[PDB]
RNA sequence: CGAAUCGCCACUUCUCUUAUCUGGGUGCUCUGCCCGCCCUUGUCGGCGCCCAGUACCUUCAUUUUCACAAGAU
RNA sequence: AAGAUUAUCCGCGCAAAGCGGAGGCAGUCCGUUUUUUUCUGGGUCUGCCGUUCGGUGGCAUGUGCUUGGCGCUGCCAUCUC
RNA sequence: AGCGACGUCGCUUUUUGAUCCUUCGAUGUCGGCUCUUCCUAACCUAGCGCCGCAGAAGACGCUAAGGGUUGGAUUGUUCACC
RNA sequence: CAUAAGAAUUGAGGCACCAAGUGGGCCUUCUUCGGUAAGCGGAGCAGGCGAUGCGGAAUGAACCGCUUAGGGAUAUGUGGCGUCAAAACUUGUGGGCUCAUUCUCGAUACGUGAAAAGGGUGUUGGUGGAUAGGGACAGUUGGACGGUGGCCAUGGAAGUCGGCAUCCGCUAAGGAGUGUGUAACAACUCACCAACCGAAUCCACCGGCCCCGAAAAUGGAUGACGCUUAAGCCCCAUGUG
RNA sequence: AACGACAAUGGAAGUACCUUCAUUUCUUUUUUUUACGGCCAGACCCAACCUCGCCGCGCAAUUUCGGUUCAACAUCCUUCA
């Protein structure tokens, strides 16, 4: 398959990941959206001291070199991915060098379809549906994350114009469905039509 | 809205074992997740016991004795045609098509496909009206760049003198035409 | 997994409740008042359309079980603000030195602690409303109400908090602006 | 082991490395954010230093010391005219920060 | 001639050596908002409402629908 | 990028719906109409006619500035394009 | 409070021992000066809890290592010590 | 050589000539000595390693598996089947427990911080007692009075700093008095029960999983990621029904 | 016309490039690929490995209280027993 987003809208973060790094292996560039709904487990406290705790080792001498924070809601799940991906595969870098993920969603891109989700990357279906959780922008806001705002705003553009789309699409479905209809059981019977049990 | 209840004498589906899909009701819940279920199909579902997890409940409740007979059910749930009842719902059809669709072949296959591109463009585009409505994109711009070209016609670029061109221009075309299927 | 479930609500009378979502949705004299719910979902199921609605609960665990009261009344509660209020009286209490608390409406002034150290300031939120009430020997005292406890009595409960002292013995320290009554503002139907 | 006795280090790490820097034309690492109630209003001006002397005003204050006192304080000096305002630019926000989207000009 | 990247797609086809695009939102608590309701009003059971789901587009104009020329060199 | 939009335009308007605004003329090469709706086009060459500019000059004026010079605009006219 | 006997388990390793793995065709012995950075079992600083804290003062504990943390004298020192 | 009843083996046995190379070992199941100890010392047995590699234990002389012609084809070994990484992201066909602001829930045998004591109404499941519908248990409600200091120390306690005390009545019950303390009286309280109450509840045990307990020097490592309706822990299964 | 995350040369493997060797060759000759007794292995499809014996089933029966209902009764049986 071509060119592939992803909505990561409510996605188990770890299970995703792993996911799409069979995926990515097995070559694909794939992308992600609605990133910010990418899920972390359980608390915020918990979420963090993991960050902090990872944010806060140092390259003693040039700390600069060990391991940069890059806080983008993206950036953590690629990274992830990265992780879970053997990086220092001259091939999984060329598999990277092909991924692709963009934070949000840069728009005009999703329209004739889109509809597109992973298996078991379906953070209810695999969190318990009463087990506690919490949301990635919030971590990535915990640890400040910039654009967090902005994102917002342009998040509810993006609905707009979406919803614009959508009702003018409305109108159509109905003449869509409004789609024959009339002369269509005439549809054959010599071997055997059941086309009426099939798919009229 | 939480609501299909559990409800001995409920029809449950069977949903992935290999008896998926025969039918059958409760005939006890045996706790957790497992079920006691009876038929009367001669063959599969006898009385099974199957996992809760493998089954769907129909939304046909009946009434029957919480652990209960098949020769009592047999009947009163006969008598109750609520498979005839689960028949006719339509979640049904492709499944059970599904199965048939296995078995179809081509030409059955392209007639079927052909059923829609008969209809296809033939009855919604088709016409006058929806494509007077949406329409297609040329259609809706056809005529709405027909009011944007009542800007030429009408209006104002074009056409009160241009357009006269046009007619020459039109009829060049056709001067051409002629001139060029004469060779 | 060993089945609680989740579902929604149990009810009274004459309020109107949400019955739908997360949030319920209550509605009733004083207004209206509404609350969305975390995990809090919980065996629903309606005994009458207008009339009964419980949610008393088959199996689960243990932890599970506790909550659904803590649900009940504290929405039992939302309709207790919708329809009696909540009305809290504090006094402020001073014997060595007097102390005085103004209301500016908008947001209550606090003077004089100790001869006054800082003033201590606290923005009057939406519907706790406050009334420095004095006539009637109404007395140091400070009226916080409106029709949600939890707000009335959590901006109160911070008032209890803003009259804090430390350093050198609470067998000498006492005063400070204490919780005086909390209620509703009144009976009501 | 430990170190005999106490003080701080030298120095403070930021302005580190210690270059003989690049685009020595004014970095401006931020600047004020916007009130719409002032009035817009221009945030800077460039402008070149000229040198230094000493000035005469009047102290007072609440409860100084020096309070009451005529002093005498060194100042600056900064030779300036005028900027001419030639273009007028627009950089969005992006969830990505600021890039630029306009820039309007002089004739 | 009885397989043999094959001749296509395609230096203006490219996220890649071969379906278009079926598009937007949301919760588990809903197969249509679905809905609504009724009912020993319950765990409900029943009934109703609506079109809406009933995922889903594969390009001759067909191939609802006769049908026809042409491989082999 | 805006629609599964490449056609004589633009502007405006979510968006509707809609709106407005939208030079000409002759001469010249090449040739289609077709992402399912141009519709004579395409295409350059010229010619020919005119907002703008561009330059020329002048007259005022505004503006602004040094070792009274430097710097720039109005309008007018000219000039040219 | 604060302790904590008698017990009796912990815990650590900036002690000291034990052990001789390694090191003898080589890993430059003391101390100290300098200088960094780090650790926390926080002395001071921020803020909480206790007090056998009235005040007063201290004490005890938490949360805290971001920040701070000396001049001499004498003494190679170390330690010691005014 | 039968029993009537009780081997197996025996890819030879017999038998010998003569020369090397070696004498520091080290590792282990098991036993065991010295000493607190020690990856310590020091023996006993067997086995290794040494002197081998292959395959497994993210990492390892000696742990697991297994030893080796050269190959080929096949299947197993140990070990796996979330992803990194081959294999069920185990579902059809499957079970519990467990949630863990810890520098942080935990998680491969060997393995080696197995923190220890020692705790914790975390959860999770016993056992012993119960009381228990003639009413138990919570929550209430009413009363907790009277014959009477029954009393003694006693500055001052008639029930009540303190100490020996204590029966009747009324009853549903109420202590010759549970506290609080006017120096003592008083008062204040409920222990004692009915009434309410209406179902479990009450006590002790229990042991389980789970947590506190739980501090040192470079950034940091269940391998890494992460995983938690697990990819934990434990359990079974790959299975009809 | 050789290449470069950064160990370095290293194994193994295949491709690319190759300067490459040596071999064999079609109007009755080679070459890659189909195909083929009996074979010469491996995998699919149905049959059955028996059987004494419970188990049960049925009946009745006792004990034995549960779903229906607003509950009781029916419905001593929902049923376990």
């Amino acid at each position: 398959p071509d060119i592939i987003v992803i909505d990561l809208k409510d996605h188990v973060l770890g299970r995703a990941a792993a996911i799409v790094a069979k995926q990515l292996l097995l070559g694909k560039k794939i992308t992600v959206v609605r990133c910010e709904k990418l899920t972390i487990a359980g608390s915020e406290i918990r979420n963090k001291i993991k960050y902090l705790q990872f944010l806060r080792k140092r390259k003693l001498s040039n700390p600069k070199l060990g391991p940069f924070h890059h806080r983008s809601p993206s950036d953590v799940f690629i990274r992830t991915v990265r992780s879970m991906l053997p990086r220092y595969t001259k091939r999984g870098q060329r598999a990277l060098r092909q991924l692709v993920a963009y934070e949000g969603v840069p728009v005009n891109v999703v329209r004739t379809g889109g509809r597109v989700v992973i298996p078991k990357a379906q953070r209810h279906n695999c969190y318990r549906n009463e087990r506690r959780f919490t949301v990635l922008g919030n971590m990535c806001k915990h640890v400040g994350w910039k654009y967090s705002d902005v994102v917002e705003k342009l998040e509810a553009a993006r609905i707009e114009k979406s919803g614009r789309h959508h009702k003018k699409m409305e109108k159509v479905r109905v003449a869509w469905k409004n789609a024959r209809k009339e002369a269509l059981k005439k549809m054959p019977q010599k071997n055997v039509e059941v086309l009426k049990k099939f798919g009229l | 809205v939480k609501a299909n209840y559990i409800r001995a004498g409920r029809l449950v589906r069977i949903l992935r074992g290999p008896r998926q899909n025969r039918v059958g009701v409760i005939v006890d819940i045996v706790d957790a997740n497992r079920v006691l279920v009876e038929n009367p199909c001669e063959q599969k579902m006898w009385r099974h016991v199957q996992n809760l997890k493998n089954v769907e409940p129909l939304k046909f409740c009946v009434s029957i004795s919480r652990n209960c007979s098949t020769k009592a059910l047999k009947e009163a749930l006969e008598s109750k045609k609520v498979l005839e009842k689960y028949a006719a719902t339509k979640v049904r059809r492709p499944h059970r098509a599904k199965k048939a669709f296995a078995e179809s072949t081509d030409f059955e296959r392209y007639q079927l496909r052909v059923a829609k591109r008969s209809r296809a463009y033939w009855a919604r585009k088709i016409f006058d009206e929806n494509d007077k409505k949406n329409p297609v994109s040329w259609h809706k711009v056809a005529l709405k760049k027909l009011l944007k070209n009542a800007k030429k016609v009408d209006s104002t670029p074009a056409a009160k003198k241009r357009v006269e061109k046009a007619r020459a221009a039109r009829k060049a075309r056709l001067a051409a035409g002629k001139s060029k299927t004469k060779v | 997994m060993k089945i609680k479930s989740h579902d929604q609500i149990t009810f009274p009378e004459d309020v109107t409740v949400s019955v739908k979502d997360r949030i319920v949705t209550v509605k009733g004299k004083r207004g209206t008042l509404t609350k969305d719910l975390r995990h809090l979902q919980l065996d629903f199921r309606v005994n009458k359309k207008l009339r009964t609605f419980t949610a008393v609960r088959w199996f689960g665990n243990k932890i599970n079980n506790s909550t659904i009261n803590t649900a009940l009344s504290h929405v039992r509660n939302m309709i207790t603000g919708v329809t009696k209020g909540f009305r809290f009286k504090v006094r402020f209490a001073y014997a060595h030195f007097p102390i005085s608390v103004t209301v500016e409406n908008q947001l209550v002034e606090i003077r004089n602690f100790l001869g006054e150290k800082r003033v201590r300031r606290q923005v009057v939120a939406d519907d706790v409303k406050v009334y420095r009430t004095d006539a009637a020997l109404v007395k140091d005292e400070l009226v916080l109400e409106g029709n949600d406890l939890e707000q009335v009595s959590r901006e109160a409960a911070v008032m209890h908090q803003l009259c804090l002292v430390k350093k050198k013995d609470i067998r000498k320290f006492l005063d400070g602006i204490y919780v005086q009554t909390k209620t509703n503002i009144e009976v009501d139907e | 082991s430990h170190c005999k006795f106490e003080h701080p280090r030298h120095g403070h790490l930021g302005f580190l490395p210690r270059k003989r820097s690049r685009q020595i034309r004014g970095r401006a690492r931020s600047f004020p954010k916007d009130d719409p109630s002032q009035k817009p209003h221009l945030t800077s001006f460039m402008v070149y230093k000229a040198g230094m002397t000493h000035i005469v005003r009047d102290v007072d204050r609440p409860g100084s010391k020096v309070n009451k006192k005529e002093v005498v304080e060194p100042v600056t000096i900064l030779e300036a005219p005028p900027m001419v305002v030639v273009g007028i630019v627009g950089y969005r926000q992006t969830p990505v920060g600021h890039k630029t989207i306009g820039t309007v000009w002089a004739h």
